[PDB]
Parts: structure tokens; sequence; C-alpha cells
RNA sequence: GAACUGGCGAUGCGGGAUGAACCGAACGUAGAGUUAAGGUGCCGGAAUACACGCUCAUCAGACACCACAAAAGGUGUUAGU
RNA sequence: CCCUGAAAAUGGAUGGCGCUCAAGCGUGUUACCUAUACUCUACCGUCAGGGUUGAUAUGAUGCCCUGACGAGUAGGCAGGCGUGGAGGUCAGUGACGAAGCCUAGACCGUAAGGUCGGGUCGAACGGCCUCUAGUGCAGAUCUUGGUGGUAGUAGCAAAUA
RNA sequence: UUUGCUCCACACAAUAUAGAUGGAUACGAAUAAGGCGUCCUUGUGGCGUCGCUGAACCAUAGCAGGCUAGCAACGGUGCACUUGGCGGAAAGGCCUUGGGUGCUUGCUGGCGAAUUGCAAUGUCAUUUUGCGUGGGGAUAAAUCAUUUGUAUACGACUUAGA
């Protein structure tokens, strides 16, 4: 499911005689569609507060594109996830263009690092990090220094056909 | 002129299939020069012929022909669906086939 | 497959004709199929069905 | 169950098969390493 | 297209060349694979190795002459891989097989025709940079194969045989380079490249 | 000639030979179907022979028609053929196998005076 | 040895190499199309697809039922508190 | 994730070959392959609902229209196939060849079976409507008879020649 | 042994094809490196250029390819002849000297084709042979039987015999 977007979804509790106009909540939901968006949100709704899908409605979803989707962004991003025996609070860093993007990127990391399944995963915040000296993982300072330039030694070339009559070289 | 080839050469491959049994009804060609479903869409309706030979002559000749045509791609690699008159014999299994240009198109 | 929510291929459980070989019986059979398909009066299908009926279904009267 | 007793095996399995040889002339197999500074010589010889 | 290839099996890796091979016998190309010795296998020697004595000691219990053989040489090693991608046992997989020559080196008549590569075979474009790697050769040597040496002596002399053959070549490939720029620029030229040639 | 006829579906030409008739020389081809508990045959595993059933059966307008479009009639004298003579575009006359060869001779001249066909003409013909 | 349900027995078919029971789907005779479960290097029909990472094992690992593995350890390497 | 912990007896099993920026592990996105499943069509059968008689059809358990269904042991029922004999009929077949038998020759039926040609043969035998039964075989360590492979095999070597 | 055997030529008949339909078109090595060209105070040298696929290169026009005269030039390409070499991993192929001869679409010239009727592989290849024709060449053995015992159940083995 990680042709992601991003939606606010906002709901509430259903309006009743002694209590109308309820306290309207919002939250911002990583997911593939409305569906599933919705899905996700009843699921945080109900574990953190006594409302269900049943005894509330949702007012709005809205899908939220980013502001700037063509500027590189260095993002911050704390999760919680389960392991096979317990649970832990994590913070990444992450290097990319959009929210989505860095989403994406995470929920593949959090598989290929940890298997730690979609289920498994809650994205407690997503933030750009606004200026260097902020940025605390190696991974992501290393790109962010002044006139960055490397090669990309070994190229690989696609062929097309069985065989080759040129035994290929690897330059680049 | 050295070549006098009006048609395209392709390879019968096998019988339409599932892991363990095969439909002789459906023959699959590999077109020489195909190589993706999109060029195999060309060649979907032209005509093959299977030429083989044989030690009896029948009527004027000791060179028989199997006719069929292309009705399908298969899979993503060029390779097609054909339908022949009278099923191919399996033992061609690896041998030529003529595709046709006619009926063109172009 | 379909889930079938009743027995198939069920016979009506009806006589559609008189069991007997009576070819007078049947000559009445062939009159009342005649007049209780081309008249709407109940009485001529109740008489055509009542033709079909067993002996011990036609108690003496 | 294991033999109880332990034996060496009764004869050699490297001389198998113990057929006919193909001929009454047993092949040589194997010549001397030849040295090519020493002068030219048979490496063996016929006899009854 | 050929109605023979003769792939150089020099730095392949054994097993991506015999489902390339297995593939192209099965659809009805002939095939000569040369050099069988300078194959390549992914992972140690010494893993491999002892893949090759875990081969060696299975064997048919009451009569090891009708039990699973263990070919030694680069070339039969290369084949064995090649069946069990192919169904040997039907009469297509047989003439699929009958299809194919493996050799040791390059013998006549090939060693006078191109070779071509496999480059989804290759270990140069295969293989991560920093992955070890097994010669065929070698482990072939270790395992009981005897006519290593011999058949570097003699691909030696092929060698430079073939180097003399390469600088003739090269100088009639410059004449006949220098000739045709010498005729360029003319009127024909100039059509030919309009056209696109 | 005969009427026009779709063309003729068999739908299945193979004779359902009896499971084992090739096994067993006591074992004759006269389809018999098998009622043993573990049969293949019965139970339908796949490579085994087929079994009679009503699908194979032929299409209403084309059943019992000769390839040329007859339906065959027995007949074994004369009287017996005349029954076929407002009816020669969907009857063919058969003689019978028991019927002489001298009788033979005048069925066969009344058939072709009266133009039904005769699906064995040549039988017991003297040369 | 009991409970509820679904099955096998009484049932072939596609898949799990193989298998009564699992997955899919239940069956007149055919044609065409689309799929299920399962797959697409070769055997073997179908991408040696695309993408992000992890792992090098001188007993690697490789799909549910299912054909096993533990306590306990490692400046191996990767993320993290 | 990898490694140590981690030992069983014939040689051996991610199904096999093999695979190491995988053809392994986690995850995502597509394309593609193919079941007796789904959709559409034809044909077979079954069940259901219907139409069809004032000179119009073999004269109606016939013809025809419409829809839907089809797995099956034990078992139930129905429609049929075949055999010996009986009543009736075809003024049936037949020494110009009945019955029987043989036939990788032909035709009809889903099938039980039916029909025909050819060969052999020599005296009786069928179709249809009904009646009747000592009425259908692959098995029962079935009964009787006949015949194999084993097999030109074991054996025909005590008692001096 | 119905005047045998073998090898080139040749027309005939069969034959049966795991599958021809322009060309299998030759460095080696490396890939965190190379190819080609050029220059020098010959190197693990300088300089330039290329790759990013064979989507190339060669070939390729003519009744399945018929009939012909020249022009610059002595080219291109078959067929037999011939000169010398090279190649043993399975060489059985590669290269080259000279003349003869055919074609040449490099260019400009001259005639024909139809009716296979609107398609039907529309037959052009490659094997293995047997019967003839006309040239060349060569002129044996093995087994049984007998015999030995370095052998041996029988076969087999090992010896001998004009």
């Amino acid at each position: 499911m990680a042709h992601f977007k991003e939606y606010q979804v906002i709901g509430r509790r259903l309006p009743t005689e002694s209590v109308p106009e309820p306290k309207l909540f919002r939250m911002r939901i990583f997911a593939s569609n409305e569906v599933i968006a919705k899905s996700r949100y009843w699921y945080f709704l109900q574990k953190l507060h006594k409302v269900k899908k049943a005894s509330g409605e949702i007012v709005s979803i809205n899908q939220i594109n980013e502001a700037h989707p063509t500027k590189v962004k260095n993002f911050g991003v704390w999760v919680r996830y389960d392991s096979r025996s317990g649970t832990h609070n994590m913070y990444k860093e992450i290097r990319d263009v959009s929210r989505v993007a860095a989403v994406e990127t995470l929920y593949q990391d959090m598989a290929a690092r940890h298997r730690a399944r979609f289920r498994s995963i809650h994205i407690l915040k997503v933030a750009e990090i606004e200026k260097t000296a902020d940025v605390k993982r190696q991974y992501v300072k290393q790109f962010l220094t002044k006139d960055l330039k490397f090669p990309l030694p070994h190229r690989v070339q696609k062929s097309t056909k069985t065989f080759s009559y040129k035994r290929p070289s690897t330059f680049y | 002129a050295e070549s006098h080839r009006l048609y395209v050469k392709g390879k019968h491959l096998s019988y339409q299939r599932s892991k363990r049994v095969n439909n002789p009804n459906v023959s699959l060609i590999k077109i020489e020069g195909v190589a993706t479903p999109q060029d195999a869409q060309f060649y979907l309706g032209k005509r093959i012929a299977y030429v083989y030979r044989a030690s009896k002559e029948v009527r004027g000749s000791k060179i028989r022909v199997m006719w069929g045509k292309v009705t399908r791609t298969h899979g993503n690699s060029g390779v097609v669906r054909a339908t022949f008159r009278n099923n191919l014999p399996a033992k061609t299994f690896g041998a030529s086939v003529r595709i046709f240009l006619y009926p063109s198109n172009i | 497959g379909i889930d079938h929510t009743s027995k198939q291929h069920k016979r009506s459980g009806h006589r559609t004709a008189p069991k007997s070989d009576n070819v007078y019986l049947k000559l009445l059979v062939k009159l009342y199929t005649f007049l209780a398909r081309r008249t709407d009066a109940p009485f001529n299908k109740v008489v055509l069905k009542a033709l079909f009926l067993s002996k011990i279904n036609r108690p003496p009267v | 169950s294991h033999r109880k007793y332990e034996a060496p095996r009764h004869g050699h399995l490297g001389f198998l098969p113990r057929k006919r040889a193909a001929s009454i002339r047993a092949r040589v197999k194997a010549f001397p390493k030849d040295d090519r500074s020493k002068p030219v010589a048979l490496t063996s010889f016929l006899g009854y | 297209v050929e109605p023979v290839v003769v792939i150089d099996g020099k730095g392949h890796l054994v097993g991506r060349l015999a489902s390339v091979v297995a593939k192209q016998l099965l659809n009805g190309q002939k095939i000569v694979v040369v050099r069988a010795e300078e194959l390549n296998i992914s992972g140690e020697f010494f893993r491999n190795k002892l893949k090759y004595h875990d081969f060696l000691r299975k064997a048919t219990a009451f009569n090891k002459t009708r039990g699973p053989f263990h070919f030694r040489a680069p070339s039969r090693i290369f084949y064995k891989a090649l069946r069990g991608m192919v169904s040997h046992k039907t009469a297509r997989g047989k003439a699929a097989l009958e299809r194919l020559k493996v050799f040791e080196g390059i013998p006549p008549p090939y060693d006078k025709k191109k070779r071509v590569v496999v480059p989804q075979a290759l270990r140069v474009l295969r293989l991560k940079p920093g992955r070890k790697y097994t010669t065929l050769g070698k482990l072939s040597t270790s395992v009981g194969w005897k006519y290593e040496d011999v058949v570097a002596k003699l691909e030696a002399k092929r060698k430079v045989s073939s180097a003399e053959y390469y600088a003739k070549k090269r100088a009639f490939t410059k004449k006949v380079a220098s000739a045709n720029a010498t005729a360029a620029e003319s009127d024909v030229a100039k059509q030919l490249a309009a056209l696109g040639y | 000639a005969s009427l026009p006829h779709p063309k003729i579906v068999k739908k299945h030409t193979k004779k359902f030979k009896r499971h084992h008739s090739d096994r067993y020389h006591r074992v004759a081809e006269n389809w018999r179907k098998q009622k043993g508990i573990d049969s293949v045959v019965r139970r339908r595993f796949r490579g085994n022979i087929s079994q009679p059933k009503i699908g194979y059966g032929s299409n209403k307008k084309t059943k019992f028609l000769s390839p040329s479009g007859h339906k065959t009639f027995l007949v074994a004298n004369v009287k017996d053929l005349e029954t076929l003579t407002m009816h020669t575009k969907t009857y063919a006359a058969e003689i019978a196998h028991n019927i002489s060869a001298k009788n033979r001779v005048v069925i066969l001249a009344r058939a072709k005076a009266l133009g039904i066909k005769v699906t064995n003409p040549k039988g017991r013909l003297a040369l």
C-alpha cells in the first residue's frame, strides 16, 4: 500500500440532545486511499478516546498535497513500532522531496531493517528539519556537505539481446 | 537477388499448457525480432505456414504445408499464440515456421 | 458451482395423466384438456384433475 | 546390530574385479618419468 | 540468429550460463561452449570444493559403477549443470542435448570462428564487486581433473597465433578505414550521410 | 441426393471400450460401467478412459442420419421397399443380410426404378 | 475422550513435488474470453520486471497445514534507546 | 540478518538443477501464466411453466415456445438393450445358402447393442405387438473341461562293470 | 559366387530430415578499466578519439534473375589451373603467386515477361543408399573342424598345422 498519499481526516462523536457540536478531532494519516485513511482514523480515535466508528462520524477527509513538492528536504520522523518481543520508539532521518515519499521510504526501511510490517508501525511525527546542525544521523549529514560530487563506479548496462558480441565494459 | 524471403522466421516453442497439462489446440510461437507484446500486436492475424518434407509425393510435390494464424500475444516477451487448421505435431517443438505478411494492414 | 436452495429436477408430485389405459377415459381427458385450456372456467380444470385420480382417490358417491 | 567382534575385511578391494586379464601379456601402465638430460634408453624389457 | 552460436565461457557464472544455454537448446538453437575451464561460480573456492566433495560421497551403496557419476572435467561439470535444466529423459530432451557441444579451451574449427558472450550470465556484470568467486579449472584440478596444464599450454599457443592474426587484421582495417575516409566528403558520401549512412 | 441438413457433428467418434478389455482376453470390449469401490475409471481420475454420458447425445436434427443424410431402413423384399416410395430424400434402403442374390437383383431393379438409394448395392454380386 | 462448524468417507478438477481431509474450486458435451489458489532463471506456461534495504554461512537461506529446534552467547554486520 | 549452541547409522534431496547488488530474506508497484470455477454461445438430457382442434395436424404421453438446472458410494426409482421359450402378425428370410463362426472392412446409437460387406458353412431362422422365465459374469483358495510361462528346465547319479 | 571389390565423374531411381531459406562476421587481457589512432628521451609514456550495444558490418537491383556495346581504371567477384607456405586440441582448414575464363547494378544504351487467371511452400536444400554408363586402382582373411595346455564348467583364452 506504498502508493502513499496524506489525508487530513476530521471527525467527531455523533451530536446528541445534551451535547450538540462535539469537539471535531483531526488527524493526519498516510494511506493508499480514502477508505484506509478513514479506517486508520477510527483506529487511532478508538485507541486514544472512547469513540468508535458506530458512535461517531467523519466530517471531512481531504488530501494534503506537499506545498513545495520539488525541493529537497530533510525529514525527521518519530515512530513507535512493535517488534517480536516488545514495543519501541524510534527516530529516523530521511532526505527526500516530499512527506509521502519520505513515509514510503520509512515503511520500506522499517520492513528491511526490523521486519516491521505496516500493521506494526505508528508514525508519531514527520517534520521538516529547518536547518543543518539539527540533522543527527551521518547517513543524512554526509549528503549535506559543500560541493558534493561522487562517481558511480562499475556501470552495468542492460542488454536487450541474449548474446553480445563485444565483451562489455563497466566504464562510466 | 540472393534473398527471396517474404516471411518472418518463427520458432514453434510448445503447446499452451499449465505445469502438468498441455493443450495441443494452441501453439506458442516465438517470432524472430519480436520482444514485447506491443511489437507482437503487429503480427496478430498473420498467416503461419509450417513447411515439412515427406518421401511420398502426394499431389505433385513431396513437401507439405500446415496452415494456421496468429491469434493473440503470449506473456511479456513477444511470444504469440497461434492456432493451426490441424494442430502441430509436437515433434516440431523447436522447428521453424513462417509468419507471412498477409493479411496486411500496412 | 451454485448454492442450491432447493432440490433440483424435482417432479411436481401431481399426476398429469390417468395411470389407466382406458381409451375412453383418455378421450375424456382429451376433451377436458381442450376445455381447460380454451375456457377460463375453473370447473373444467377441477374436472380434468379429478379424471387423473386413482380408485381410492375417487370414492363412490 | 553391530558385528559383536571386530575383524579386518577379507581381501583387497583395490584389485577388483577378480576377472581374467584381457590379454596374456600384461599391460605396462606407467613408464618412468623422463629425464631428458640422460642418453636415450629403453625403460623396460620383455622376457619369459 | 546464427546457425551455430559459439559462447566463450570465460567469466560467465555456471548456473546462469546453463539456464540460458538450456533454453536456447530447447528452442532449437545449436550452441558450442568453449573455454569451460575459465567459467566462474559464485562463492569461495573452499566452499565450492566442499560442495563437490558432498557430491562425491553420493553413490549407489551396493554397486558404485551404477551410482551417480562424478565427472571432473570443467566441460562435464557445466554439462551436468545443463542437465537438471533440461528434461533429459525424453526424446525432446535428448535432441536438445544433442544440439550442444562443450569444450575446454577453443579447439578447431571454433578457434577461427567468432565467440560471443551472454551478458546476463557474465560475472563482471552480475556479481557484486568484492564477492568471492571460484574458477572452474582450479576446482576441477582439485577434484581430480588431469589436463589443466596441457590445456593452458595449448591455449597459450592458440593465443599467440591469434595475436598474429589480430595484428594482421589491425593493419588491414586501418588501411580500409583510411581509404574509406579518403573517399568520404564525395557526392555519394554526402548523399549517404543525408540518408543516414 | 437427400434433404439439406445441418453439418453432422458426432461429438465423440471413439468407441467406449470397457476398462481392461485390452488387459484381459476374458474382458470383452462391450461397454460395462466400473462399479468397484476404488476404481479410477469410476472416480474419473485424470488420464483414464471416458465413460458414456448423456452429454454426448447427438443433435436431434442430425441423429440417425448417415453421412449422405439418409436414415437407413432395412428391407427384405420389394413390398418392404415400396414403403419408401414417397420418402426417397430422407430414407435409404438397405438389403437385409439374408436376402439371396437372385432376390437382391429384383430389389435393386425396383429401387432403381423408384429412385430409392440402396446403401449396399454390391452385396452378393455374381462374377 | 467430548463441544460447534466445515470437510473426507461418497469427489473428480487447478495448486501444496509427492499425500483422503489443507488452499482454490465442486464436475453434462464443446468453443471463446476472464480469473481463483499458486506461480513467472531452467526443468515449466508466465517479467534473469521495476523499487528500497538486509545477509556471505570452512553445517547459508529459500513459503501456511508440513515434514522440528531451545535455554544461552558473538567489537560479524545493520538500525535504534 | 548471519554465526556458535546444532551428534546416527545404504547415497540424497528448498521437488531437481543451480542461485550470492539472488533465482535468499522483509516490503511496495505493475505486467504476465493457467482449473471441470465465472461470463457468452451451441448441442444432449432432466425439471418446470406454457401454446397448439368452427376444413387444420399421422388425428396431441404429437408438434412447438420459454426458463433454469446437471458431482456422487450404500441405496431408491425410471426409460431402454440383450437371451431361451409362448399367443398373434409380417401370405417375413432361406439349399440361387438359415443358424453359427472369423474379419486393426463400413454404417447407426451417449451406451447396453443394432445393421451391412467379405470369408467359412449347410438347414433352419428373424422384424413388430404381447406372454413367460432355470434370462446377461471377471473374480466366489467358484464347478467341469482345456491350455500356458516355468522348460527342452529339475530329474533319469544307491545295489563295484 | 549368376564376370567380384574399391575410388573419382556422370545421369536415374528410391531415402528421410529434432527442421537451410543472404553471411557462425576469429586478438588477448582488464572491468575501481579498456579499444583505436598518432608522437617520442620505448614506458605501468604523452596527446587525441570512441563506447552509453549487432538498431552494427559486409552483402543486397536484373525471366529464383533471360539477350548485349562501350567509357576512366586494371578494380570487384565466382569456376577450374597453378606457385609456394602455415595449421595435429578434433589438424581436414587458413593464407598467398601468376595466368585463363564467366559475370559485373560503377554509368549510359537495345529486347522479353502476361492466362499460376485475386492467395494456396507453389517445390530451388541437405542425407543415406541401390541399379546402370566410363576412367583409375588393388588381387585377402576369419570362423568351424583338427591340434596345445601358460587356459578352461560350457563358451572364452593360449598355441601349432600346406
